[PDB]
């Protein structure tokens, strides 16, 4: 089966464009692997060892610096509201 | 992510020390305790079974 020179060079040009395309494709993979340490592997590719399961794990705790000192300065605040409705209200 | 959850689990650990201890300090007989254990080693440190 003959082909023009221009046909040919589309070709082979077309199967260079296919080997990238499925390097690409086997790249976005390898990043979307979740196999962090369960294939052969060392480095950390985003997956819940970067997402709930790591950021979620932060999360859980992080409330106990950051908004627990407000939930304690607001408690405090509705402690003195309480109070001083209470006294408002009774001592008229 | 890591280094930040390692930080947070020491203040985990610390807090929890100082959760136990805050126990310990509200029980007024254990500290009448100790207080009359320092007293006991002032007279006598030999007696640590007493």
């Amino acid at each position: 089966h003959n082909l023009s020179p221009l046909q040919q060079e589309v070709l082979d040009k077309y199967k260079q464009l296919s080997l990238d395309l499925k390097a690409l494709d086997e790249t976005i993979k390898e990043l979307n692997y979740s196999q962090h340490r369960q294939q052969h592997s060392q480095q950390e590719t985003v997956s819940p060892d970067e997402i709930l399961q790591e950021m979620r794990d932060i999360e859980v705790k992080i409330g106990l610096v950051g908004t627990l000192l407000k939930g304690s300065v607001y408690s405090l605040i509705l402690q003195r509201k309480q109070e001083q409705e209470s006294l408002g209200s009774n001592s008229k | 992510c890591k280094s930040t959850n390692s930080i947070l689990d020491s203040w985990i650990n610390i807090h929890s020390q100082a959760g136990y201890i805050h126990k310990l300090m509200s029980d007024q007989t254990y500290l009448k305790l100790i207080n009359d254990r320092l007293h006991n080693e002032n007279v006598n440190t030999n007696d640590e079974d007493g």
